[PDB]
C-alpha cells in the first residue's frame, strides 16, 4: 500500500533462508512419467511449492473460490491459480556447510 | 533517418489516459520542431520542397 | 570520454616559468624555470617542440606538439583546466565533420567524469576512498556547521573515464547492469547497500515510474 | 542526472572564449560563427555585461 | 586443483 | 523487333560452364559414374584409401588387415520429386568391397555393407535434403604452404609460418631473439632449430657453412653444442622435451607422424603443396610432405630450406620475400567436393575409432561384416553436414538467377580452422588479385562484407582452389586467339594488357598502351605486352555483368543493382529489357530456365503439359513441363510452350520458356515508359508514383504459392482428431472443409477461414468446475474437446490448389513420433502491384510505390499516350548512377523505333550513337504528326520559349527544328494530364526496365493486440496466428526517457508486457470504459528477485522509513 | 542417471529394445518399423508398445537452447501458456459470473442450489443430492425450474450465445 | 518441466545441477551414519562442495556438462543474471509490448505534421479492446464475446 522507495541487498542468514522457504526438498524426484505429477517430496511437490491447477485442489475436497484462503484437511493445498507455485521457494538442508563461491573467488 | 526504399517503422499504443496525455502534449510531432542537439530547426523544408521554393 | 594515455603525448609544463633548450646530439631538453627552481624535460628526437628559447609557459601548457593526457593537465592546471580541455577537444572532431551540437551536452557527461574525488584527511571512513564529490560537500558542511568539532575532510580532485565513471556508482543496480554483476553485488551485499532510486536505469528495472 | 531545482545558489561560473589561436601559429582569430553559437546559445549570464550599448 | 587426481592420490 | 549490338572486342572465348563449380567438384568428388579402374581417385576413393588399411597389431593378439577393393553406388531409394512430396532426403546407397585377413588361415571377404546414405546433386547443381533444395557454399582460407610475415610488435625482423591443414596437423613458426635463443614452435613452446636438424642428421659444421655462410645468424645454430654432438640421442632428447612422461624408447614412433601419413599431407602428390613450396622457397620434397619410413632414418627436404629462406629474408635480396596473404595465389577456394570429402573423412575416422575396439571384442574369426562396421557414425556426420552445417542453407531460387548466383558464391565463414568473425578488415577489402577472380561489388550490404563474395564470370577453379582467369597470349606486337588460364601467382610474373586496346587483329594499334603489372597500372609498349585480358566481362560476376551501362554507375550503387536482381519475382507477364547486355540468352540457357531441343526434328504434340517432339533420327520423346511447382521461395516456375504443332525444330532451340523467359531471353521485370520528374511530393525522397493503367494490364502481377501444414499429435489426453467437426459454432464456416476434415480444391480461403480441422483435448489433465456447470445448463453432453484447427493467418490467403494427407498405413513416408498424421495445404494468390510494394531498376534506384494515379490525370505526351511511372529526380544526383539516365534515353528511341538493343559493359553504346537513334526516332514520332495533319501546339511553342531562355534549344531556329534538337537531348514536352497545360521545361521520358521486389514475411503487416505469453519469462509471444509483440529495446527506452513520458514508459514495462496481474486488469478495465488500473509488479522483476534468492543474496524492497514493502503480494508469507 | 525416475524393469526393457534394434539394424538397411521390433523382442510386444517406450527413452531437451538462426533467441519465449486466463478469458469470467449470479438470485434455492453445489461446488447422485426430500421432488423442481430457467433465458437471450 | 513433442520433455539446465547437489548431500548423510572412513567422507564433501559451486556459478573452477551430446555449460545461477551467453544483450535488447505493430512506410504528401496514415486493418487489431466496447455501445454487437467472434473472421465484419 506504501510506495516502494528503497531497495537493498544484504547477506542471507541461514535462518532467513528458512523463513523464505516452505518444506525441504529432500529427494531428486522431479516427475514420474506415469503421472505427470510431482514425485514425492522432490523438487516438484505441491506442499513444498504450491498447487498445480487453477482454483482447485489436487484431490478435490475443495474446488471453488468461496474457500479462497483455507487449506484442505487430509492434504495441504491453499489456492489461487498456478502462479503461487512459481513465486515460492524451497530450501535444501546441507549436511556439512559449503561456501558460496561468490564470496570466495 | 528514413528513406522509402523499404524502411519499416513500428507503432505502439498509449493506453492510460495519462500516457496519452503526455504522448500528444510533450511527445507529439508538431510540438517538437527544434532539435535537442542544436537550437536549429529539425523539421525544415527537406529535399523536394526546397527545390520548389 | 575515456581519460587515457594518448598516442603522441605532449609533455606539459608542471611549472609556470621561462624556457631554455639545448643541442646535444641524441636528445634535446626543455627547461622551464622561475626565480625559484627549474625542471628538466626530456624530449626524444621525434618530439617537435612548440615552445622556444625565451618565454613564459603557464602550468600544463603544451610544450611538445600534439595530444595531452587529461590526468596530467588535471594535476597541473587543475580540474577547471581538464574539463575545459576535454569539451573543446571533443568538439574538435565533430565540428570538423559538420556536426553542430551544443557544448552543454558534452559538459554534462564531462562533469560526471569528475564527480568522484579521493580522500586524504578522514572523519568517519578512512582516507584512500574515492567517492561522490557532493556527498562530501554534505558531511564537510554539517561536520563544521551543525555538529561541531571541525573535522576537515581534505579531498583530491579525481578524473575517471566515462566507462569507469559509471562502472562504480552509488546504486549497485546500475553497476549490476554491466558484465561485472558478480562483483557489483557481492560488495553491495556485504555492506548492505540501500539503492536509493535516484537515476533512471536503476528505477526502470523495477518497472517503477520514471 | 535530471533537472529538479530552484536557482542553485553557487555562482561559480565559466567564461566562454571568443577567439582562437593556433592554426596559423599565433594569429588571434575570431572564433567561427557556429562554434560560438554552440557555446553560448541560450545560456544564463553569470554576471551582468555592458557591451555595444 | 581439479578433483579426481587429489582423491585418487588420497586413498591410493 | 530488331536486335542491334555495339562494341567490338572479339570475345575470343565463350563463358565457361557457370555451375561447373558445384557440378564438377561433386563429379570428381564422388568418382562413381566411372569404374574403380578409372584413375581419378581423389575425394571419396581417396578418403577411402586413406582410412582403409586398419593396421592393428599387438596388445594381445593381432595382425588385422582390412583392405579396400572397390567403391560402387548405383540405385537411389526413391526419386527426387518423391523426395520433395515426402520428406525424404534424396540420397544414393554406398557399399564398397571389403576383406579382412587373419594371421592364421583365412581371409573372410564379406563383400558389401551399405553404410552411409550420401545425397546426390541435382542436374542444375543444387541438392534435395529434407524437403527443400539446399546448396553448398564454397569457402576460402590459407593454402597449406609456407609464408613469412612481419613480426608482431617488435619492428625488427619478421618470422616464419608453416601451414598444414587439416587442423590435427602441426602449426610451425620460426623466430629468433639473438641474445641467446631461437624459437621454433610446432605446438606452443619453442626450442633449438638445431636439435631437430641434428636428429635428421644435419651436423653443426655442414650446417653453419653450407646453409648460413652468407648468414651470420648461423651463430644462433651452433650454440648449444652440448646437445648437437649426439645424433639419434637428440631424437629421444626432444621426445623428453614434449610433456606426458612418455617412454624414452619409441624407435621411429611420433617421428612418423611429422613425416609421412596423416598430419602434414596436402591432398595430392605433386601440385597440392609442393607448388607453394618450390615456387616460393626451396626446390624439392621427396614424398608429398616431409616424409620417409624406409631406413628409420628420416629425410627433410623442407625443414632446412624454411630457415634458409628466413636467413635469406632477414638478409639482402635473395628476392623480396614478403608475403601479401591477401594475394589470391595465397588464399585458396574450397569447392563443394572438398567440403564434403572433408566431412566424409571425419566420419571415416569416427568409424575407424569404433571398429578398433571391435578388433579385440570379436571372438576369433567370424569378424568380417558386423564385427567391424557400424553405419551409425558416417550417418550422423554427413547428415549433419547437409542439414546443420552453417555452410549450407536454403537454395535462393526466388527466380533462376538467384539460384545460379547462389550456386557460385564464396564465403570465409566456416569450419573454425579457417577464418572466424574477429578478423576481416584486411580480408573484407577488395584485394588487388581480386581481378577476374572475384567481383569487386557482388558482396552483400552490411555486417557481411568481403566475407561472402560471388566470383567473376570467366573465373574457374582449376585443379586446386586457385581462382584462375583467362588471358590471351600476345607474342611481340602480335595477339593470339589462344588463351591460358593463369594462376593468381603466375599472373604477377607477366605484363598483361586490357581488352580495350585498339587492335588490327593480331597487331596492337598504339605505341603507348595500357597494361597492368602485378597489381599496378602501367603504360607499356607493344613490345613488352606479353599477355592480354580476354574481355571486360571477366572482371565481374555474372550477376553484375547484366547491368547495361555499369561504366556509368558508382561501384557502390551497382551493388544494390546486382543484389536487387536476386530478389526478382517472376511475373506472369515476362518481358526482356528494351536494352540488354548480351548474357540474357546464355543465362536462361546455362541456368535451367527454359527447355531446349536436343537434336533436329519435328513436333508431334503440344500440350499445356507436354511437348512430345519427333527427332529426325526416328525417335520421339515426351517432354513434361513442370506446371506450377513450388519454389523454395514461393515464386512460380512453369514452362509455357512457344512451339506450334508439327514444327521442324533446330537442335538446341527453345521448346518451352523458363519461369521468366520471354523468348529464351531472361526477363525479370517489365519494360515500362517513364517520366522522370517530381510530382506533388508523391515520389518524395525515394517514393514512386504508379499509373493505374499499369495494373489495368496484368503487368507487375506475380503468382505466389504458400504452404501451410498441421499435425495430428498424439497427446496423453487423447489423440488429436482430424475431423470435419469444429465443436463450437457454424456450418457456414465448415463449407469449404467439405472433404470431412481437409479443405476442398479450388476454394477461396480468406484470413480466418478453416484450412484443416483439429480436435485436441481441453484441460491439462482435469476438466473445469466452472465450465462444467455451463455445459450442463444448455447441453451437458458435448464434445468436451478444444478447437485447434489450422486457420488462415492474418494478412492473406488465396485459392487452394492442392492438399496432402498422410494418415495411418504410411506408404513410404517418415511420420515423426507422436505425429499421428500431417495435413498440407497449398494456397496460391495473384499478387497485383499495390501501394507499399517496392520496385528497383538495375542501377540501384530502389523505391516503393507511394501512390497509384488514375491514367485520367497523370503526365501524358502530346500524342495521347500517358506515362506509366514518374521518378523523382532528387534521387539521382546524390547517388552517382547516370546509367539509368543513359538507359531511359536509348529506351526513348527503342519505343518509336520499335526495337531492343544490346550495350556491353564497358564496350557498348555511346552518346553520339544514342543521339543518332534518337534522331531516327524523332522522325517516327514527329513525322507521322506532320502527315496525320497537324503541326505544333500553343503549349509546345510555349515550353520552347522557356526552353531557349534555358539554354537547351539554339534560339532562332524553327519550332520543328527546335524540338528535334530538344528531343535528341532525351527530353520532350509533357502535358499535365490534370490541367492540360504544359510542364514548363522539356522533360526526358523513356523505356526503363524495372523490377518488382519480393515480399519477405516481415512485410506482412504485423499487429498484435493480445495473445500468448512465454512460459518462463512473462513477455508476449506470437506463433501461428497471433502476431508476436514488438520489441521495446533500450534505444527506445531512452527515447522515451528523454521525453517526460513517464507513465508511457511504465506501461511498456508493466501493463503491456510483464505485469501479469497488470495486463489482465488492464484489458478488463478497458473493455468496460475505465482508465487502465495502476501497474503491478513486473514479472521480470519478481523473476529477478527470486533468481537472486536462488543465490545466497537477499533482496528486499523497503518503505518510507527503512521498513518492508511487498512485491509478491501474499504469496511470500509462509503457510 | 535420469532427469526422470524410471523403474529398473523399464530400464532393462529399453536395453532389450535397444539391443533388438541393433540386430534389426544388421540386415534390412531400413531402421526397422515398430513391427519388427515388436516381433523380434518377443511375447506381448506391439507397435503401440514400442512407440510408447522410445518416447520415454528420449532424454529431456533444454528449455533453454539456441533457436533458429543461432542467436540470442531462447527456446523458452517460444512456449505459450495455458493456465493463465489471457485477458479475453478474464473478460469472460466476469460476464459469466455476473450474469449467472444475477440468474442464481431469481431461483428457488432447494433443488437449484443442490445441483448447483453438487455439480459446480464439490463433485459432479439424484437420491444423495437432496438433503431429506426424496428423488420425486428432486426430479420435480430440477426439471421444472431448470426448464423454466432455460426458457425465460430463451426470452431475454443472455446465455444463448454459448460463452463456450 | 514441460511436454514438447510426443515423448520429448524440456527443462532448465538448473534442475540437473540441483539433483547433483541433492544426491551427494543424501549420499553424504548415509555415508556418515553407516560408519565413516575419513577418505570417503572428505572425498564426498569435496564433490559436494564442487556441486554447490555448480548451481551457484559454474566455470569458476571447472565446467560441468550434461551427459555426452552437449559439452554445454549448465547455465549457472549467475549465467542467468549477468547473461554470460549474451542474455544481457538480449535483455536490454528489449521486452515485448502488447499493443504494438509494424509495417512498411510510404510518403504521405497531403498528410499533415500533426497526423500520419495507418492501415485501418492494423488499427482493428491494435485497438481491438477499445473497439469491442464501442461495439457494445452501438447496436453493432450485443456484448464483448459477441463483438470478438464478429471480428474473428475477415469476411464477417459489417
Ligand atoms: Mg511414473
Ligand atoms: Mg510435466
Ligand atoms: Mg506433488
Ligand atoms: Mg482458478
Ligand atoms: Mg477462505
Ligand atoms: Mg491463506
Ligand atoms: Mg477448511
Ligand atoms: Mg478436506
Ligand atoms: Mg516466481
Ligand atoms: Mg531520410
Ligand atoms: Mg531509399
Ligand atoms: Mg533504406
Ligand atoms: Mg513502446
Ligand atoms: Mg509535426
Ligand atoms: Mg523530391
Ligand atoms: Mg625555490
Ligand atoms: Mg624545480
Ligand atoms: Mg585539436
Ligand atoms: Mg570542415
Ligand atoms: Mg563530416
Ligand atoms: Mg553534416
Ligand atoms: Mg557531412
Ligand atoms: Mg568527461
Ligand atoms: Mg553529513
Ligand atoms: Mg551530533
Ligand atoms: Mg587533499
Ligand atoms: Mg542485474
Ligand atoms: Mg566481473
Ligand atoms: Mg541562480
Ligand atoms: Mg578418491
Ligand atoms: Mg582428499
Ligand atoms: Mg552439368
Ligand atoms: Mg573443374
Ligand atoms: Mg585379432
Ligand atoms: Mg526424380
Ligand atoms: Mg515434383
Ligand atoms: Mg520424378
Ligand atoms: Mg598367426
Ligand atoms: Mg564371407
Ligand atoms: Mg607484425
Ligand atoms: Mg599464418
Ligand atoms: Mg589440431
Ligand atoms: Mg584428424
Ligand atoms: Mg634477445
Ligand atoms: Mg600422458
Ligand atoms: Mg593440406
Ligand atoms: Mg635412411
Ligand atoms: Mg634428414
Ligand atoms: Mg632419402
Ligand atoms: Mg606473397
Ligand atoms: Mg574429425
Ligand atoms: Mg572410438
Ligand atoms: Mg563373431
Ligand atoms: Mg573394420
Ligand atoms: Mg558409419
Ligand atoms: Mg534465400
Ligand atoms: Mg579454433
Ligand atoms: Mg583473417
Ligand atoms: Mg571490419
Ligand atoms: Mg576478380
Ligand atoms: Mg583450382
Ligand atoms: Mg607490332
Ligand atoms: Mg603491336
Ligand atoms: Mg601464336
Ligand atoms: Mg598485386
Ligand atoms: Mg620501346
Ligand atoms: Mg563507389
Ligand atoms: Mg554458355
Ligand atoms: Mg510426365
Ligand atoms: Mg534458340
Ligand atoms: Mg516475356
Ligand atoms: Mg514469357
Ligand atoms: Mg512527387
Ligand atoms: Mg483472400
Ligand atoms: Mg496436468
Ligand atoms: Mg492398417
Ligand atoms: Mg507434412
Ligand atoms: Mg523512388
Ligand atoms: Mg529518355
Ligand atoms: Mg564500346
Ligand atoms: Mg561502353
Ligand atoms: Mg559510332
Ligand atoms: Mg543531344
Ligand atoms: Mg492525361
Ligand atoms: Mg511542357
Ligand atoms: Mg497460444
Ligand atoms: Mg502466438
Ligand atoms: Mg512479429
Ligand atoms: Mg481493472
Ligand atoms: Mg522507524
Ligand atoms: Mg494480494
Ligand atoms: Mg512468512
Ligand atoms: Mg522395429
Ligand atoms: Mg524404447
Ligand atoms: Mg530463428
Ligand atoms: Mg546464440
Ligand atoms: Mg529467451
Ligand atoms: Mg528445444
Ligand atoms: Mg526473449
Ligand atoms: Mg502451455
Ligand atoms: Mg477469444
Ligand atoms: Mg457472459
Ligand atoms: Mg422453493
Ligand atoms: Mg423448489
Ligand atoms: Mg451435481
Ligand atoms: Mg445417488
Ligand atoms: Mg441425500
Ligand atoms: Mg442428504
Ligand atoms: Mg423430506
Ligand atoms: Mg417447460
Ligand atoms: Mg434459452
Ligand atoms: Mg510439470
Ligand atoms: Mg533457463
Ligand atoms: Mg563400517
Ligand atoms: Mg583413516
Ligand atoms: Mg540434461
Ligand atoms: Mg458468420
Ligand atoms: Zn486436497
Amino acid at each position: 500500500k506504501k510506495e516502494v522507495r528503497k531497495v537493498r541487498i544484504a547477506l542471507a542468514s541461514p535462518e532467513k533462508i528458512r523463513s523464505w522457504s516452505y518444506g525441504e526438498v529432500e529427494k531428486p524426484e522431479t516427475i514420474n512419467y506415469r503421472t505427470l505429477k510431482p514425485e514425492r517430496d522432490g523438487l516438484f511437490d505441491e506442499r513444498i511449492f504450491g498447487p498445480i491447477k487453477d482454483y482447485e485442489c489436487a484431490c478435490g475436497k475443495y474446488k471453488r473460490q468461496r474457500f479462497e484462503g483455507k487449506v484442505c484437511e487430509r492434504c495441504g493445498v491453499e489456492v489461487t491459480k498456478s502462479i503461487v507455485r512459481r513465486y515460492r521457494m524451497g530450501h535444501i538442508e546441507l549436511a556439512t556447510p559449503a561456501a558460496h563461491i561468490w564470496f570466495v573467488k | 533517418n528514413a528513406d522509402f526504399d523499404g524502411d519499416q517503422m513500428a507503432v505502439h499504443v498509449p493506453l492510460s489516459s495519462f500516457a496519452q496525455a503526455e504522448a500528444r502534449i510533450q511527445m507529439l510531432s508538431a510540438h517538437n520542431l527544434l532539435s535537442p542537439a542544436s537550437g536549429e530547426p529539425l523539421a525544415k523544408p527537406s529535399r523536394d520542397i526546397i527545390l520548389g521554393l | 570520454f575515456e581519460a587515457r594515455r594518448p598516442k603522441a603525448k605532449a609533455v606539459i609544463s608542471e611549472i609556470d616559468g621561462v624556457v631554455r633548450i639545448e643541442e646535444t646530439e641524441e636528445k634535446l631538453s626543455v627547461f622551464v624555470e622561475s626565480e625559484g627552481f627549474s625542471k628538466e624535460y626530456k624530449l626524444p628526437k621525434e618530439a617537435r617542440l612548440l615552445v622556444k628559447d625565451g618565454d613564459y609557459v603557464e602550468a600544463g601548457q603544451p610544450l611538445t606538439r600534439g595530444a595531452i593526457d587529461p590526468h596530467q593537465l588535471l594535476e597541473a592546471k587543475g580540474p577547471e583546466a581538464v574539463e575545459r580541455y576535454l569539451v573543446e577537444e571533443i568538439q574538435k572532431v565533430y565540428r570538423a565533420q559538420g556536426v553542430k551540437l551544443h557544448d552543454k551536452h558534452i559538459e554534462i557527461v564531462v562533469r560526471q567524469m569528475m564527480k568522484y574525488v579521493e580522500v586524504t584527511d578522514p572523519g568517519d571512513s578512512r582516507l584512500l576512498e574515492g567517492q561522490v564529490l557532493e556527498k562530501w560537500d554534505v558531511e564537510a558542511l554539517n561536520e563544521r556547521l551543525i555538529a561541531e568539532g571541525k573535522t576537515p575532510v581534505a579531498w583530491k580532485p579525481l578524473l575517471m573515464g566515462v566507462t569507469k565513471s559509471a562502472l562504480s556508482t552509488k546504486s549497485w543496480l546500475s553497476a549490476a547492469s554491466f558484465q561485472n554483476t558478480t562483483h557489483v553485488l557481492t560488495e553491495a551485499a556485504i555492506a548492505g547497500k540501500k539503492d536509493e532510486l535516484i537515476g533512471l536505469k536503476e528505477n526502470v528495472i523495477l518497472g517503477r515510474l520514471i | 542526472i535530471v533537472v529538479r531545482e530552484a536557482d542553485c545558489g553557487t555562482t561559480n561560473y565559466i567564461s566562454v572564449p571568443l577567439f582562437q589561436p593556433d592554426e596559423v601559429t599565433r594569429s588571434l582569430r575570431l572564433r567561427k560563427r557556429a562554434d560560438i553559437e554552440a557555446g553560448l546559445y541560450g545560456r544564463v549570464l553569470a554576471r551582468e555585461v555592458e557591451v555595444l550599448g | 586443483k581439479i578433483s579426481t587426481s587429489d582423491p585418487v592420490r588420497q586413498y591410493l | 523487333m530488331e536486335i542491334k549490338r555495339f562494341g567490338r572486342i572479339r570475345e575470343v572465348i565463350p563463358l565457361p560452364p557457370l555451375t561447373e563449380i558445384q557440378v564438377e567438384s561433386y563429379r570428381r568428388a564422388l568418382q562413381a559414374d566411372v569404374p574403380p579402374e578409372k584413375r581419378e581417385n581423389v575425394g571419396i576413393q581417396a578418403a577411402f584409401r586413406e582410412t582403409f588399411p586398419i593396421e592393428e597389431e599387438d596388445k594381445g593378439k593381432g595382425g588385422l588387415v582390412l583392405d579396400f577393393l572397390e567403391y560402387r553406388l548405383g540405385e537411389p531409394p526413391f526419386p527426387q520429386d518423391e523426395c520433395r512430396e515426402k520428406d525424404l532426403t534424396y540420397q544414393a546407397p554406398l557399399y564398397a568391397r571389403l576383406q579382412l585377413i587373419h594371421k592364421d588361415t583365412g581371409l573372410i571377404k564379406e563383400d558389401e555393407v551399405f553404410l552411409g546414405h550420401i545425397p546426390l546433386m541435382t542436374e542444375d547443381g543444387s541438392f534435395i535434403i529434407n524437403g527443400a533444395d539446399r546448396v553448398i557454399v564454397s569457402q576460402i582460407h590459407r593454402s597449406p604452404g609456407v609464408y613469412f610475415t612481419p613480426d608482431p610488435a617488435r619492428p625488427g625482423r619478421y618470422i616464419a609460418s608453416i601451414i598444414p591443414l587439416p587442423k590435427r596437423g602441426p602449426w610451425i613458426d620460426l623466430e629468433v631473439e639473438p641474445n641467446g635463443v631461437v624459437s621454433m614452435k610446432v605446438n606452443k613452446r619453442k626450442f633449438p632449430l638445431v636439435l631437430l636438424l641434428r636428429v635428421l642428421g644435419y651436423d653443426q659444421e655442414t650446417l653453419a657453412r653450407e646453409l648460413g655462410a652468407y648468414g651470420e645468424l648461423v651463430q644462433g645454430l651452433m650454440d648449444e653444442s652440448v646437445f648437437a654432438m649426439r645424433p639419434e640421442e637428440a631424437l629421444i632428447r626432444l621426445f623428453t622435451l614434449l610433456r606426458p612422461g612418455d617412454p624414452p624408447k619409441r624407435d621411429k614412433a611420433v617421428a612418423y607422424v611429422y613425416g609421412l601419413i596423416a598430419d602434414p599431407r596436402r591432398y595430392d602428390l605433386g601440385e597440392a603443396g609442393r607448388y607453394k613450396a618450390e615456387e616460393k622457397l626451396g626446390i624439392r620434397l621427396s614424398g608429398r610432405t616431409l616424409a620417409r619410413f624406409e631406413d628409420g632414418e628420416f629425410k627433410d627436404e623442407v625443414f632446412l630450406p624454411t630457415l634458409r629462406y628466413l636467413f635469406a629474408l632477414t638478409a639482402g635480396v635473395p628476392g623480396h620475400e614478403v608475403d601479401d596473404i591477401d594475394h589470391l595465389g595465397n588464399r585458396r577456394i574450397r569447392t563443394v567436393g572438398e567440403l564434403m570429402t572433408d566431412q566424409f573423412r571425419v566420419g571415416l575416422a569416427r568409424l575407424a575409432r569404433g571398429v578398433r575396439e571391435r578388433m579385440l571384442m570379436g571372438s576369433e574369426d567370424s569378424l568380417t561384416p558386423a564385427k567391424l562396421v557400424n553405419s551409425r557414425p558416417l550417418e550422423a556426420a554427413i547428415r549433419e553436414f547437409f542439414s546443420r552445417s552453417q555452410l549450407s542453407q536454403f537454395k535462393d531460387e526466388t527466380n533462376p538467377l538467384s539460384s545460379l548466383r547462389h550456386k557460385r558464391r564464396i564465403s570465409a565463414l566456416g569450419p573454425g580452422g579457417l577464418t572466424r568473425e574477429r578478423a576481416g578488415f584486411d580480408v573484407r577489402d577488395v584485394h588487388r588479385t581480386h581481378y577476374g577472380r572475384i567481383c569487386p561489388v557482388e558482396t552483400p550490404e552490411g555486417a557481411n562484407i568481403g566475407l561472402i563474395t560471388s566470383l567473376a564470370a570467366y573465373a574457374r577453379v582449376d585443379e586446386l582452389g586457385f581462382i584462375r582467369t583467362p588471358y590471351r597470349r600476345v607474342v611481340g606486337g602480335v595477339v593470339t586467339d589462344e588463351v591460358v588460364y593463369m594462376t593468381a601467382t603466375e599472373e604477377d610474373r607477366y605484363t598483361i594488357a586490357q581488352a580495350n586496346t585498339p587492335l588490327e587483329g593480331n597487331r596492337i594499334a598504339a605505341e603507348r598502351v595500357v597494361a597492368r603489372r602485378k597489381g599496378e597500372p602501367v603504360i607499356v609498349s607493344p613490345e613488352e605486352v606479353e599477355f592480354m585480358d580476354v574481355s571486360p566481362k571477366q572482371v565481374f560476376s555474372v550477376n553484375t555483368n547484366l547491368i547495361p551501362f555499369l561504366e556509368h554507375d558508382d561501384a557502390n550503387r551497382a551493388l544494390m543493382g546486382s543484389n536487387m536482381q536476386t530478389q526478382a519475382v517472376p511475373l506472369i507477364r515476362a518481358q526482356a529489357p528494351v536494352v540488354m547486355t548480351g548474357l540474357e540468352e546464355r543465362v536462361v540457357r546455362d541456368s535451367l530456365a527454359a527447355l531446349y531441343a536436343e537434336e533436329d526434328g519435328e513436333v508431334a504434340k503440344v500440350d499445356g503439359n507436354r511437348i512430345v517432339v519427333r527427332y529426325e533420327d526416328g525417335r520421339l520423346v515426351e517432354y513434361p513441363l513442370r506446371r506450377f511447382y513450388r519454389s523454395n521461395q514461393g515464386t512460380a516456375l512453369d514452362q509455357r510452350p512457344r512451339v506450334v504443332v508439327g514444327q521442324r525444330v533446330r537442335k538446341g532451340d527453345l521448346l518451352a520458356d523458363g519461369p521468366a523467359s520471354e523468348n529464351g531471353f531472361l526477363a525479370l521485370g517489365q519494360n515500362v515508359l517513364v517520366a522522370i520528374m517530381p510530382f506533388d511530393g508523391y515520389n518524395f525522397e525515394d517514393a514512386i508514383v504508379i499509373s493505374e493503367e499499369l495494373l489495368k494490364r496484368d503487368f507487375y502481377t506475380s503468382i505466389h504459392i504458400e504452404r501451410y501444414e498441421i499435425e495430428a499429435r498424439d497427446t496423453k489426453l487423447g489423440p488429436e482428431r482430424i475431423t470435419r467437426d469444429i465443436p463450437h459454432l457454424s456450418e457456414a464456416a465448415l463449407r469449404d472443409l467439405d472433404e470431412e476434415g481437409v479443405v476442398r480444391i479450388g476454394a477461396e480461403v480468406k484470413p480466418g477461414d478453416i484450412l484443416v480441422g483439429r480436435t485436441s483435448f481441453k484441460g491439462e489433465s482435469e476438466p473445469t468446475p466452472e465450465e462444467r456447470l455451463l455445459r450442463s445448463i444448455f447441453g451437458e453432453k458435448a464434445r468436451d474437446v478444444k478447437d485447434t484447427s489450422l486457420r488462415v493467418p492474418p494478412g492473406e490467403g488465396g485459392i487452394v490448389v492442392r492438399t496432402v494427407r498422410l494418415r495411418r498405413g504410411d506408404p513410404g513416408v517418415e511420420l515423426k513420433p507422436g505425429v499421428r498424421e500431417v495435413v498440407r495445404v497449398y494456397v496460391a494468390q495473384k499478387r497485383k502491384l499495390q501501394v507499399g510494394d517496392k520496385l528497383a531498376n538495375r542501377h540501384g534506384n530502389k523505391g516503393v510505390v507511394a501512390k497509384i494515379l488514375p491514367v485520367e490525370d497523370m503526365p501524358h505526351l502530346p500524342d495521347g499516350t500517358p506515362v506509366d511511372v514518374i521518378l523523382n529526380p532528387l534521387g539521382v544526383p546524390s547517388r552517382m548512377n547516370l546509367g539509368q539516365i543513359l538507359e531511359t534515353h536509348l529506351g526513348l528511341a527503342g519505343y518509336f523505333l520499335g526495337q531492343r538493343y544490346i550495350s556491353p559493359i564497358f564496350d557498348g553504346a555511346k552518346e553520339p550513337e544514342i543521339k543518332e537513334l534518337l534522331a531516327q526516332a524523332f522522325e517516327v514520332y514527329f513525322g507521322k504528326r506532320k502527315g496525320e495533319g497537324f503541326g505544333v501546339d500553343k503549349r509546345e511553342v510555349e515550353v520552347l520559349r522557356r526552353a531557349e531562355k534555358l539554354g537547351l534549344v539554339t534560339p532562332g531556329k524553327t519550332p520543328e527544328e527546335q524540338l528535334k534538337e530538344l528531343f535528341l537531348q532525351g527530353k520532350v514536352v509533357l502535358y499535365d494530364g490534370r490541367t492540360g497545360e504544359p510542364i514548363e521545361g522539356p522533360i526526358v521520358v523513356g523505356q526503363m526496365f524495372i523490377m518488382k521486389l519480393y515480399h519477405m514475411v516481415e512485410d506482412k503487416m504485423h499487429a498484435r493486440s493480445t495473445g500468448p505469453y512465454s512460459l518462463i519469462t512473462q513477455q508476449p509471444l506470437g506463433g501461428k496466428a497471433q502476431f508476436g509483440g514488438q520489441r521495446f529495446g533500450e534505444m527506445e527506452v531512452w527515447a522515451l526517457e528523454a521525453y517526460g513520458a513517464a507513465h508511457t514508459l511504465q506501461e511498456m514495462l508493466t501493463l503491456k508486457s510483464d505485469d501479469i496481474e497488470g495486463r489482465n486488469a488492464a484489458y478488463e478495465a478497458i473493455i468496460k470504459g475505465e482508465d487502465v488500473p495502476e501497474p503491478s509488479v513486473p514479472e521480470s522483476f519478481r523473476v529477478l528477485v527470486k533468481e537472486l534468492q536462488a543465490l545466497a543474496l537477499d533482496v528486499q524492497t523497503l518503505d518510507e522509513k527503512d521498513n518492508p514493502v511487498d512485491i509478491f503480494e501474499g504469496l511470500a508469507s509462509k503457510r | 542417471a535420469r532427469t526422470i525416475r524410471i523403474p529398473v524393469h523399464m530400464v532393462e526393457t529399453i536395453n532389450k529394445l535397444s539391443r533388438t534394434a541393433r540386430q534389426l539394424q544388421q540386415e534390412l538397411g531400413r531402421e526397422p518399423t515398430y513391427e519388427e521390433i515388436a516381433e523380434a523382442m518377443g511375447p506381448g510386444w506391439d507397435a503401440k508398445r514400442v512407440e510408447e517406450t522410445l518416447k520415454i527413452a528420449q532424454e529431456p531437451v533444454s528449455l533453454e537452447t539456441p533457436i533458429g538462426d543461432e542467436k540470442d533467441s531462447f527456446y523458452g519465449d517460444f512456449i505459450p501458456d495455458e493456465h493463465l486466463p489471457s485477458p479475453v478469458d478474464a473478460a469472460t469470467q466476469s460476464l459469466l459470473s455476473e450474469e449467472l449470479e444475477k440468474a442464481l438470485s431469481k431461483l428457488s434455492e432447494r433443488e437449484a442450489m443442490v445441483l448447483k453445489l453438487r455439480k459446480g461446488l464439490i463433485d459432479g447422485e439424484e437420491v444423495g443430492a437432496f438433503f431429506g426430500v426424496t428423488r420425486e421432488r428432486i426430479r420435480q423442481i430440477e426439471n421444472k425450474a431448470l426448464r423454466k430457467l432455460k426458457y425465460h433465458e430463451s426470452r431475454t437471450r443472455k446465455l444463448r450465445d454459448f460463452l463456450d | 518441466m514441460v511436454q514438447v513433442d510426443g515423448g520429448r520433455f524440456a527443462t532448465s539446465d538448473l534442475n540437473d545441477l540441483y539433483r547433483r547437489l541433492i544426491n551427494r548431500n543424501n549420499r553424504l548423510k548415509k555415508l556418515l551414519a553407516q560408519g565413516a572412513p575419513e577418505i570417503i567422507i572428505r572425498n564426498e564433501k569435496r564433490m559436494l562442495q564442487e556441486a554447490v559451486d555448480a548451481l551457484l556459478d559454474n566455470g569458476r573452477r571447472g565446467a560441468p556438462v550434461t551427459n555426452p551430446g552437449s559439452d554445454r555449460p549448465l547455465r549457472s545461477l549467475t549465467d542467468i543474471l549477468s547473461g554470460k551467453q549474451g542474455r544481457f544483450r538480449q535483455n536490454l535488447l528489449g521486452k515485448r509490448v502488447d499493443y504494438s505493430g509494424r509495417s512498411v512506410i510510404v510518403v504521405g504528401p497531403q498528410l499533415k505534421l500533426h497526423q500520419c496514415g495507418l492501415p485501418k486493418r492494423m488499427a482493428l487489431e491494435l485497438f481491438k479492446p477499445f473497439l469491442l466496447k464501442k461495439m457494445e455501445e452501438k447496436g453493432i454487437a450485443p456484448n464483448v464475446k459477441a463483438a470478438r467472434r464478429m471480428l474473428e473472421r475477415q469476411r464477417d465484419i459489417k
